């Protein structure tokens, strides 16, 4: 597109939105300013600050009650008669009022300098009539670190940064860079962050306010501060425990936030040539600017290259590959949709006959004091119950599709679920990653059934400690871990409270897979590969650098089982390991 | 005054019914005999007409209630009926003692004299009393709002003066390394619990500040704190009165928190008081040279300074200052400094509402807890907000996410108005709420409690999310809270017991079978520890009936079994027993010693045509399940007899109620309410959008009858059973009843406290729809399907065939 229509065709989209000129010139008075926002982002502050800058008056009404509707009608009438502005917040909660709002907007001729601002989340309930009527604006997290810092510096007023002392500009630049990194990391979930936190503009406002407060506390009107006298510890602790650490759930995410803060908020006491990150491993780094002024920092921000790798964020370079490929094929599908405008039950029965050949039966293996034996007994019992229910349902579906059986309510619901291809609610007993399809769920079920058959045959003949277990094929793996701990404690007459875990690559656990790392003689090393398969993990319970890694139940990293400890290599860095999101998975 | 001018027809009706009641009292004083009183015909019709006219007068007189509320700020927290009773009984005075619990934080009653014309002081619900320095005189005949404002101001001044005297006394204690337990105990008995804890905090803060002003002084401070903790433990290890035991427990908790903080400070090297390692901790400062007695104490945090509200809180419960609680205090304090409301969130049972309440009590501020539901409208929210604005208290809205998204967005405007008013106050200040200007006190605070993803609850709008500082809290310090609470109750191996009981619950939560009625979290742990303390005190009393050493392991295992065994299915009993035997090698177990209740249960079962068992007979499982239900009535509040239909869980609690009546001599009354036969609106009550009048639902009306106790309901034993299936549509309105608050909040704003003789029970069948916030607050009694064997039903049918003839010796 650059070589077809000029290199500056999409350059204005990376810049912050200039709402003042667009509102003052482009928008007709009878056209409402529709301002859609993605969830987690609010656009009310933009209009409030715009009206403050333009020295106008706005009646902000929160839509959602009858007196709110009456106040909105009165304010709209008064603004049409006089010429002020009217803002209605959260209008997506009343399409049945938005319709006649649109009708009364087109039925009236307003004053010249009158604009109506409608703020709503991106929802299908918004009337298409109002969407065609108004001027649509979408509000999204800015794309790219450069655009994020540009938006931050445009949001922060100049008079706030330029106040004494002179280190406030550098501190604000550091804060903007930190906010840009930790807001850009949300896109590459779950590697960047284990959850989708709402690191919005309110956190940035609170961080700027606390930076101003602590700098004013430290400096009694002095023109400059030595870099050793800045409250670095106060800023780090307060932003890790109150502002940005408020929404942090996991200890691993808290550790990542602490690593980022301790790496970014010392700068070797404002020393020159401070490396912000490592863009490319081969002879490429991002350097802290040496300037002292806000204008110099803005000029440095605008001089950032248009290219951007995920390694700017501390993530591995291949973190954006799958998402970027999916976005490309989505664009292709969108274009195919654009140029598009310019029995079944026999196959269902064939699929139902195809699936159940991978499932045959299951034993049951009932009075023993061995914790491992009772754990495997209850696991085998649950698996046998699930297998019996699934096989009976499959046979009933085969009969009602071709045979002598009528369709009941439950059978019809199962038919609908199986035709749509999603998992029925009855079969979903154990954990499933983010709603996997029935095609993969049947294969996972077959693997679990085969593993439980192997366990039952081993228990039919201690003879149970020597088996190798796949951690991803169990209904509950934390129960297996606690059963192993109980077994070793009862066998060696120890105390359950004073037992720790050691990892070697005397219990064998299989199926554990790394994420962006490799193992060699029980020494971790960073790798550019997406995942590496650990051949066999050995667990030894004993009474009494090194990194701590999570062992997540699936690729979504929504369930935590236990934490491992692995020896790091002689050349790597635990901070790099925490920043790149190295974790361990048990299934894939 | 000027009653006759505003309501002429109402005053005419009042005069008519006054003449009718004068005739009634004349004719009842003419003849004192009840038969002679009943001799007059038409007395029932006259009473009906009088009641109807009284109801009409009360209904049409309600417009003056808001005007009366406008004068005294605390009047917003009481209902129409009891506010009218307060206004009518203004000269009665002695009747108002039962209505101060809603007006004040901990003032359950006030102290008067024989002349009933001067207020000597105030008293809490636990017998703690505050003697006023200068009593307020009603002999001047002021108005009710005037002398209530005077008594509130005098209470605050008296609390400040007592705190100043107490902190001077503690300062003269702390100058010596060795301390006298007799003098310490006399000081503890001299000063109230809140002031004692405050004085200890101020003394420790001043000592650490002087040490950091300057190694050796910090070591001296830590040594003094350790010596004080040793004296505390030695004094708790022996027999104590209940109130003094609670004061000693609060002191133990705060002193062990201070010891932990000082040890953390001395582990690193701190040289100046401006270091953030010391500024991040909660600090207290007292200035004796300050002229204003109210502003003598300043409470500080990281760049956030607060004054003490000096609101009387009675005794209450002090939390354990875990590091998570410290982080929560820091976050909420920063939010309050930035004039933003706080909003902790997370799974239920992590201690959010209690953390907010503990912070509000630490700052000495009135806190109100509302379990808001879908019926909390904009008008109700505005009413409680203007009440909070006038009184200058805190709000602790629990379960904010179930608030009808459009109404949530509407409430966001009022919240923003409050924030703007507070920021204007931070630099005759008012804000517009419900189209009215209301005075806003600087002591404002609005707090939000959320459990995202609970039962598909609604989500906040972004303009409301930006007004609240979020705080994630998911894993509380279970080991620390268990250790501190056990050491506070008094246990030689307290640390060992906590380190054995916390990983036991961690193992038991993920080893047992996955059932929908299982809790193994912080609420269950706290219930187990409280039961352990109570049973340890009971065992000590039983032994001393005949110092010494006691089997603390046996006591803890007995409490664990007593609280956790009944909720288990038949499969999980051997698993939990093996887990207990693995955690505690010399564990052992015992039960029984309930011969009187057992034999009376046998008598009632034989009377009502049941089958009995001695423990191993045909009825033994049902009998021991009844005994387990009795134990959980003893040690719990909310009960849930879970089990399949046909497990005898109705006859079990019926025969238990009858047997308990036969033992204690206290008559038992049972109310059976079906929550699904009627709608939620009819069950709890309606709020009319036209005129803000609140009618009574079934459960609310039953609770009001029990509270009012016209026919002597506090003396009896009232049991409310919800015979129906459970779902978070209606049961989430009871999560404050089953909490530490023990009260029910209505949309009209009034608070219905729960009397100690009422247990709220359920007779549910399945738990496939209730949430963890409901399952956590109740103690399960799992009635398995094998509890009621079929031969028991056969014998019951045969007995009912042999007796009770069908056409009800006879043929
Ligand atoms: N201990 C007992 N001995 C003999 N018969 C009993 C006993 N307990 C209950 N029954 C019989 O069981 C019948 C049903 O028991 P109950 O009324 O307690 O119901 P339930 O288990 O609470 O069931 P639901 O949940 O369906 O209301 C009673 O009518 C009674 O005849
Ligand atoms: N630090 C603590 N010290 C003492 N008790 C605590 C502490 N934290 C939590 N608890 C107890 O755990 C329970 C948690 O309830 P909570 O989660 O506050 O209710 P809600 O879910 O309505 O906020 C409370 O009853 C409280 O007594
Ligand atoms: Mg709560
Ligand atoms: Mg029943």
């Amino acid at each position: 597109v650059s070589t077809n229509l000029g290199e500056s065709f999409m350059s204005i989209m990376e810049q912050p939105l200039d709402l003042t000129h667009i509102v003052g010139t482009e928008v007709k008075p009878n056209t409402p300013v529709l301002m859609c926002s993605v969830p987690g982002y609010d656009a009310s502050g933009h209009v409030e600050d715009l009206a403050a800058e333009q020295n106008t008056q706005i009646t902000s009404i929160a839509i959602g009650s009858a007196e709110g509707f009456n106040q909105a009608d009165k304010a709209i009438n008064t603004a049409v008669k006089s010429g002020r502005w009217v803002m209605l917040k959260n209008v997506h909660l009343a399409p049945g009022w938005l319709m006649q709002l649109e009708k009364k907007l087109h039925s009236l001729q307003p004053h010249a300098c009158f604009r109506l601002f409608l703020t709503m989340e991106i929802n299908p309930k918004v009337p298409v009539n109002l969407l065609r009527a108004g001027r649509i604006f979408v509000f999204e997290p800015p794309p790219g670190v450069k655009a994020n810092m540009l938006r931050t510096f445009s949001s922060i007023p100049v008079s706030r940064i330029c106040k004494s002392p002179n280190e406030r500009a550098r501190l604000y630049f550091l804060l903007a860079w930190f906010h840009a990194i930790i807001q850009e990391r949300l896109r590459y979930a779950p590697l960047g962050w284990s959850k989708k936190y709402e690191f919005g503009e309110s956190d940035l406002r609170s961080a700027c306010d606390t930076v101003d407060t602590w700098l004013d506390d430290t400096a009694k009107g002095r023109q400059n501060i030595s870099p050793d006298k800045i409250p670095w510890s106060a800023l780090k602790t307060l932003m890790a425990q109150s502002i940005y650490g408020g929404r942090v759930d996991n200890e691993f995410d808290q550790r990542l936030l602490n690593t980022f803060l301790e790496r970014l908020f010392t700068t070797r006491s404002f020393d020159s040539e401070f490396k912000l990150a490592c863009k490319v491993d081969g002879h490429k780094d991002i350097q802290m600017p040496d300037g002292i002024r806000r204008e110099e920092f803005v000029q440095w921000v605008e001089l950032l290259p248009d290219t951007q790798t995920p390694s700017w964020l501390g993530l591995p370079n291949n973190a954006e590959r799958v998402l970027l490929t999916t976005q490309g094929v989505d664009m292709i599908s969108k274009m195919l949709k654009m140029q598009m405008l310019e029995t079944l039950h026999t196959t269902a029965s064939n699929w139902l006959h195809l699936i159940p050949q991978t499932l045959s039966h299951l034993k049951r293996t009932e009075n023993i004091k061995d914790p491992l034996f009772r754990f495997f007994e209850r696991e085998v019992k649950m698996g046998a119950k699930l297998l019996q229910d699934v096989r009976q349902d499959l046979a009933d579906v085969v009969q009602v599709c071709e045979g002598k059986k009528k369709q009941t309510n439950y059978l019809r619901t199962l038919i609908n679920e199986l035709v749509k291809g999603i998992l029925p609610r009855s079969w979903s007993h154990y954990t499933v990653p983010a709603g996997m399809t029935v095609i993969q769920w049947v294969s996972d079920f077959s693997e679990r059934i085969k593993q439980l058959q192997n366990i039952s045959l081993a228990a039919a003949s201690k003879e149970l400690k020597n088996i190798h277990v796949c951690l991803g094929g169990l209904f509950v793996p934390e129960a297996y871990i606690t059963a192993t701990r109980q077994y070793v404690a009862q066998a060696n007459s120890w105390s359950l409270e004073e037992l720790c875990l050691e990892v070697n690559v005397s219990f064998g656990v299989t199926g554990l897979k790394l994420q962006g790392a490799t193992c060699n003689n029980n020494k971790l090393s960073l790798s550019n590969a997406i995942s590496t398969a650990l051949p066999l993990t050995q667990l030894r319970w004993v009474k009494q650098s090194v990194v701590t890694l999570p062992v997540y139940l699936n690729f979504t990293r929504a369930d935590l089982i236990f934490t491992v400890d692995f020896e790091i290599a002689t050349k790597e860095d635990p901070r790099s390991f925490y920043e790149r999101g190295v974790a361990v998975l048990c299934t894939e | 005054a000027d009653i006759k001018h505003l309501l002429p027809v109402e005053t005419q009706r009042f005069q008519s019914i006054s003449t009718e009641f004068l005739a009634l009292m004349k004719k009842v004083s003419k003849s004192p005999l009840v038969m002679d009183v009943l001799n007059i015909q038409g007395v029932q019709r006259s009473l009906e007409r009088l009641a109807d006219l009284l109801g009409k007068i009360q209904k049409a007189l309600g417009e003056y209630l808001e005007r009366e509320r406008s004068s005294f700020p605390r009047f917003y927290f009481v209902g129409d009926e009891d506010l009218l009773e307060i206004i009518g009984n203004s000269k009665n005075v002695a009747k108002l003692q039962k209505h101060f619990k809603k007006m004040f934080a901990g003032v359950s009653s006030i102290i008067l004299n024989e002349d009933n014309s001067v207020v000597l002081g105030i008293s809490s619900r636990e017998g703690e009393e505050v003697m006023f320095k200068t009593p307020v005189s009603i002999t001047e005949h002021p108005k009710i709002n005037e002398w209530l404002t005077l008594v509130e101001k005098e209470m605050r001044v008296t609390l400040a003066k007592l705190l100043a005297e107490s902190v001077t006394e503690v300062e003269i204690f702390g100058k010596a390394t060795s301390i006298d337990p007799n003098t310490y105990i006399t000081w503890i008995d001299k000063y109230q619990a809140q002031l004692v804890v405050l004085s200890a905090q101020i003394a420790w803060s001043e000592n650490v500040e002087t040490a950091l002003s300057s190694a050796a002084p910090l070591h001296s401070v830590l040594s003094n704190v350790e010596v004080t903790l040793n004296v505390l433990a030695d004094s708790v290890l022996m027999e104590q009165p209940p109130l003094r035991r609670r004061k000693l427990e609060h002191l133990i908790t705060e002193l062990v928190h201070q010891r932990d903080v000082t040890r953390s400070l001395i582990k690193s090297k701190i040289d100046n008081a401006k270091s953030f390692e010391w500024l991040s901790q909660m600090r207290f400062y007292f200035d004796p040279k300050q002229t204003d007695v109210l502003q003598q104490l300043s409470i500080q945090m990281a760049n956030a300074k607060f004054n003490y509200g000096f609101e009387y809180l009675g005794v209450q419960d002090k939390l354990v200052q875990t590091p998570l609680t410290d982080r929560c205090y820091l976050t909420m304090t920063q939010a309050l400094e930035a004039r933003l409301g706080g909003s902790p969130f997370g799974p239920a049972g992590t201690g959010k509402t209690e953390s907010v309440k503990a912070l509000g009590h630490q700052l000495g501020r009135f806190v109100l807890v509302f379990n808001c539901d879908e019926t909390f409208d904009f008008q109700a929210m505005g009413r409680i907000f203007v009440g909070l604005c006038q009184v200058g208290a805190w709000g602790c809205f629990d379960e904010f996410n179930r608030l009808e998204e459009r109404m949530l967005s509407a409430v966001s405007q009022q919240v923003q108005c409050i924030q703007e008013a507070l920021r204007e106050h931070s630099n005759p200040i008012t804000c517009e709420l419900l189209n009215k200007q209301v005075k806003v006190s600087p002591d404002m605070a609005i707090f939000i409690t959320m459990n995202p993803g609970y039962a598909g609850r609604s989500n906040l709008p972004d303009n409301l999310k930006k007004l609240f500082r979020s705080l994630a809290m998911t894993k509380p310090d279970r080991q620390l809270i268990a250790q501190v609470m056990l050491y506070s109750q008094g246990f030689r191996t307290a640390e060992v017991l906590a380190n054995k009981i916390v990983p036991f619950f961690k193992l038991c939560d993920e080893q047992l079978s996955s059932q929908s009625h299982y809790d193994f979290g912080l609420r269950a742990l706290k219930s187990v520890l409280v039961s352990a303390g109570n049973v340890k005190r009971e065992r000590i009393q039983k032994i001393k009936r005949e110092a010494e050493n006691l089997p603390e392991q046996e006591i803890l295992i007995q409490s664990v079994c007593e609280t956790m065994v009944p909720k288990l299915v038949a499969e999980d009993i051997p698993l939990l027993f093996s887990l207990l035997s693995d955690v505690f090698p010399g564990v052992q177990y015992h039960r029984g010693e309930m011969t009187a209740l057992r034999e009376e249960l046998k008598k009632v079962c034989q009377e009502m045509y049941l089958t009995y068992g001695d423990g191993e007979e045909v009825g033994g499982m049902w009998v021991e399940k009844v005994l387990q239900l009795y134990q959980i009535t003893q040690i719990n509040h909310g009960l849930m007899m879970v089990g399949p239909s046909g497990s005898g869980k109705s006859m079990a609690w019926r025969v238990l109620l009858k047997a308990l009546e036969r033992l204690e001599g206290v008559e038992g009354v049972a109310h059976i309410i079906d929550p699904k036969a009627i709608s939620k609106d009819h069950l709890y009550g309606t709020l009319d959008p036209n005129t803000r009048e609140w009618t009574d639902g079934l459960f609310t009306h039953v609770l009001r009858k029990i509270i009012d106790s016209v026919r002597g309901e506090l003396q009896k034993r009232q049991w409310i059973v919800f015979d129906g299936d459970v779902d978070p549509e209606w049961v989430e309105n009871l999560n404050s009843v089953l909490d530490d608050n023990k009260l029910l909040t209505l949309p009209n704003g009034e608070r219905l406290s729960l009397p100690p003789n009422v247990r709220i029970m359920f007779e549910v069948q399945d738990l496939k729809y209730a949430t963890l916030a409901t399952v956590s607050r109740c103690g399960m009694v799992w009635f398995s399907e094998d509890v009621l064997s079929t031969d028991m039903i056969f014998n019951n049918f045969l007995a009912r065939l042999r007796s009770i003839p069908l056409d009800e010796a006879s043929p």
